[PDB]
């Protein structure tokens, strides 16, 4: 056996691999306290990390290590691997690979580092640090299709004919479900209700995860949420009151197919897939539009298979028929298909192992992992 | 061969659980029976072999004196898993709230559960804490003096090094 | 063996570290004589404390050395914490390291002051001061919860959550049972009874502390006293005459709901109450209304938990459950949270040395304890 | 002509335009008695306005019917724009075009109850609400900069380029000159003074404007402070006593660099600029930097133009000039703007007119105004 363990900027998601779902999933999230520590003893912690801090945070500054899928902060991405492996999935690194991920075009020095701290803090055997929008094309149980990954701080395309990649035509977009929840703080405001803090962006996020949607016409949409009931409902807080909202329920998911409401100049994730597409050999263009592959967790918005088809048949040549493939787990995919590639046996020839990193050094991975 | 205690050969010394309660020089409240000021006890055998015996990976246990030296050889790379940049006069503070913070004995959550004999009685239990956090709390103090000896305010790298080492691969 | 020494502004509580009730209690209390004590030598003094100079109160001046939770004279409260070393627990003080009780947002000079004097004078090994709201939950046993606190002098509250305090939504209210017993003592005119002497103080006080009751709904205590002699009680004056009560025996503690009744603008201990959970971070209050800790001899009167528990449920929102916490050893759990705290062997590193405040002075005490 | 009044948290602020300075300046309070009144012919009245309340606050509660640029209290909101227009600049608002203020990210409902009551009861000819910060640029005589705003009840930023706002980097902080009384409120008790009621929330008010400074390097001004120095002066209170305060004079306006003095878990003025400018396009960085605007009462504390250039270079790249703008009219430059903007010949168009809300009904405000 070996870990996949894909560390998201929003939930790390981690396992075993030949294992059906992760069994670590939780936030991506280290939580510091803000408050004057009066009560001696008390089994009190400098710091609290996944669900043990999302639990106490009406105390703590929630900070994320992680941000837009590069790896902000190594003093606690260090913390939130220690609480995966020996807190979460109660392992010694030291005697199972890792498999890790990556969103295409991050930093060089983000994959390095992710190696060193593997190999020289986890002590791991050997690791390997896969694309996480390749992954994605293995949990649809396809070889050819166009992968739009979507988590909590990066959006990104990469396009696959045969199992060749084209990396020419891989488009990364910053823009994921953290700018939708930042956006619902923005758009919540002129309602009534403010929400500030770190704490409190964590309400919002699970406000955005059970009352939002994607609209199929977002104009027409508009005009029916300021003309009737139907479309509002309600939310209760922590602290017991309700908190009621309408159009604001597909304004914040509208901002994926719409950039400018953040004020990102940007095609919006339908757009970007067909720019991925028409940056694709011609030939190979039909193959792709009938396995667009939504994946990551910003793909679960009620009707937004629906809407993604809509807009693709419209930029598309009407000429030829378009599927978005959206499962129900397409929650975790990119976990799913680091957990069908760490157990395929050719892979097992494919890891950096231990000895090879302490004779080649961190570079290893550049020349090695793509 | 790793280093074992020189108390194996002393006979006749207290006993709780299987742990030995070795005469000790002290400051702090509990069972420990006094030792010779000029003299090594327990404490600075064990902080003088923790630097040599966290690199070996098999060791034989010979008796009550070495289950006593393993505990303190684990104690110490807690204490230096927590003193990593402190000022020596909050590694004190800190060291000691780690001493004296509620732990498993052996016979309850403790890693060691298959080599160390259960207090003999309900009564035995109290004279292992009683003894367990008089002992840890010395060793964390006396520890102290070395990993800050020449320079007060930053943990000589030295001693810090090996909170990453882990005593035949365990820890508490 | 430590002392605790709640050292209050209408009750002195005083007894070791360990010890489950207070070893003394007594009377906050100094004296003069007020007459011209001509027949002299049969053990006449300059002045009386404690339950002495209450036992003679008719021929007293009598002064409490404490107003609002503030030392107001020096000399009488040295008296006082004389008269607890060598007259109720008859112990060496430089033996006996001291624990001290203040309430929040009080003079730093107060603190000072009443460091210097143990060290410089009652020559104390170690010394510590608590603010004696979070010592209700050590009593109460638990890490959680916003205590309301009314002494004689002063009524506070204070969050904690999960051992740590807030200190922004901590507040207090110059309102306690020294300004219910000068209300009660001015609202028995209104049937011709009549008390205004430094003795006759403490007689309206024994009256309180016993006939006195909180309504559970005003205006129908109000309307039924006003129709009926039901509700009404007597009671006896030392000098042999009797007293008979209506209205008035609710209408008095009805002031820690309605402060207005005592010309205060600042609002009842209900509203401070929800006040400071609001002030609380957004996810804690739904562990604040489950945990309200009532603490201090004022929060003792028949039905105050049933009153307030009333009150603050049509405050918070209707959604969530909010309960009122009330032992009956109330009165004592300041200084049973005391002695749990001098008890803990964690907290033996934490006593104040003579041997840092001599290079230190009193400035020490704001940093080293609270 | 048109009339500008500034609905500002703390004073109202109004005038016609291109006037210099505002006709009215004065409290944003409605007071009510709360006492007997058995003077017959004392010259009271039901409830009291602006300076009126101001001076006979010793028997009154005063009330702010504005809550962080919030309408709170409609009733009496209307009360203070009757006793605007009819009392204080004695017009009749049929015969004036008014333009209102309101600050950026607030629950658009207050904006809509604004404008329904100007056109239902005040019947003004035609009304505009204006972004608060978006008039103090046109007072600075410019068109690039971004303009960090602090009132009594809210401080933003608004980063503004070429007459183009980027919504998107807007930024609101909930922190003012009210949290900063209340904060002085809250530690002129270390000294042991005491202010509780809302008439001495005033006289803390009134403290707070003329003895509280911004230490530029606080941490060396605290020990500078440690030794009793020219730091230490005195006040005399309206009860005829003095009062002395050293260290909180610069306490008092720190709290706006570290809201944590408070419990806010948000970053200062200083860091609130630096996000919203590097939320900003990568070219406009250069030209904000060199045009930050600093306006309203809250940025009126000596030291804080100068602290505040201090901060903004630490945190910004170190190659290039900062200049923070402080006007000595900044204490009114949102009035100022008002004055300029609503006189100017080419805005005429913009007013929404009383004929078209006789179409639209209220939500015309939104579309007109932003
Ligand atoms: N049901 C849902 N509806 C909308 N957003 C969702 C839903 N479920 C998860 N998300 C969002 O998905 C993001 C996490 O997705 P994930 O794929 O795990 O991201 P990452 O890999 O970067 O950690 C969060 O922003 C979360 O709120
Ligand atoms: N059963 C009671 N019911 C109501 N008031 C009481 C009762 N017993 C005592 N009191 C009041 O308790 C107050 C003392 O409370 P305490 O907590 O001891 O105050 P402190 O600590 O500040 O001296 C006195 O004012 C007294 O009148
Ligand atoms: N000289 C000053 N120094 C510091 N603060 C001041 C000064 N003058 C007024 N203030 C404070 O600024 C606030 C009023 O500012 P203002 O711009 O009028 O706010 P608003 O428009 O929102 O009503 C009040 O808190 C007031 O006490
Ligand atoms: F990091 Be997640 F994939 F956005
Ligand atoms: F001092 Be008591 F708490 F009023
Ligand atoms: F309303 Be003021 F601008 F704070
Ligand atoms: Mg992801
Ligand atoms: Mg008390
Ligand atoms: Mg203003």
């Amino acid at each position: 056996t070996a870990l996949v363990c894909d560390n998201g900027s929003g939930l790390v998601k981690a396992g075993f691999a030949g294992d059906d779902a992760p069994r670590a999933v939780f936030p991506s999230i280290v939580g510091r306290p803000r408050h004057q520590g009066v009560m001696v003893g008390m089994g009190q912690k400098d710091s609290y990390v996944g669900d043990e801090a999302q639990s106490k945070r009406g105390i703590l500054t929630l900070k994320y290590p992680i941000e837009h899928g590069i790896i902000t902060n190594w003093d606690d991405m260090e913390k939130i691997w220690h609480h995966t492996f020996y807190n979460e999935l109660r392992v010694a690194p030291e005697e199972h690979p890792t498999l890790l991920t990556e969103a295409p075009l991050n930093p060089k020095a983000n994959r390095e580092k992710m190696t060193q701290i593997m190999f020289e803090t986890f002590n791991v055997p050997a690791m390997y640090v896969a694309i996480q929008a390749v992954l994605s094309l293995y949990a649809s149980g396809r070889t050819t299709g166009i992968v739009l990954d979507s988590g909590d701080g990066v959006t990104h395309n990469v396009p696959i004919y045969e199992g060749y990649a084209l990396p020419h035509a891989i488009m990364r977009l910053d823009l994921a479900g953290r700018d939708l929840t930042d956006y619902l703080m923005k758009i919540l405001t002129e309602r009534g209700y403010s929400f500030v803090t770190t704490a409190e962006r964590e309400i919002v996020r699970d406000i955005k995860e059970k009352l939002c949607y994607v609209a199929l016409d977002f104009e027409n949409e508009m005009a029916t949420a300021a003309s009737s009931s139907s479309l509002e409902k309600s939310y209760e807080l922590p602290d017991g009151q309700v908190i009621t909202i309408g159009n604001e329920r597909f304004r914040c998911p509208e901002t994926l197919f719409q950039p400018s409401f953040i004020g990102m100049e940007s095609a919006g994730i339908h757009e970007t897939t067909y720019n991925s597409i028409m940056k694709c050999d011609i030939d190979i263009r039909k193959d792709l539009y009938a396995n667009n592959v939504m994946s990551g967790g910003t793909t679960m918005y009620p009707g937004i298979a629906d809407r993604m088809q809509k807009e693709i048949t419209a930029l598309a040549p009407s000429t030829m028929k378009i599927k978005i493939i959206a499962p129900p787990e397409r929650k975790y995919s990119v976990w799913i298909g680091g957990s069908i590639l760490a157990s395929l046996s050719t892979f097992q020839q494919m890891w950096i192992t231990k000895q090879e990193y302490d004779e080649a050094g961190p570079s290893i991975v550049h020349r090695k992992c793509f | 061969p790793a280093y074992h205690s020189s108390f194996l050969s002393l006979t006749d010394v207290p006993t709780t659980g299987n742990i030995a309660m070795l005469p000790l020089k002290t400051k702090f409240r509990g069972p420990a029976y006094p030792a010779d000021e000029s003299q090594m006890d327990i404490i600075d055998e064990c902080i003088g072999l923790f630097r040599a015996n966290c690199f070996f990976r098999n060791f034989e246990i010979k008796g009550p004196a070495d289950r006593t030296l393993i505990y303190g050889t684990l104690f110490i790379s807690e204490c230096l898993g927590r003193v990593n940049g402190l000022n020596y006069r909050d590694a004190e503070r800190q060291l000691n709230s780690l001493a004296l913070e509620n732990f498993s004995i052996p016979g309850s959550g403790f890693p060691l559960n298959a080599l160390y004999a259960p207090p003999l009685s309900p009564q035995d239990a109290e004279i292992m804490r009683t003894y367990l956090t008089q002992f840890r709390q010395e060793l964390a103090y006396r520890l102290l003096s070395h990993v800050y000896a020449t320079e007060k305010d930053h943990p000589s790298k030295w001693w810090t090094c090996f909170s990453k080492r882990r005593f035949m691969n365990k820890a508490l």
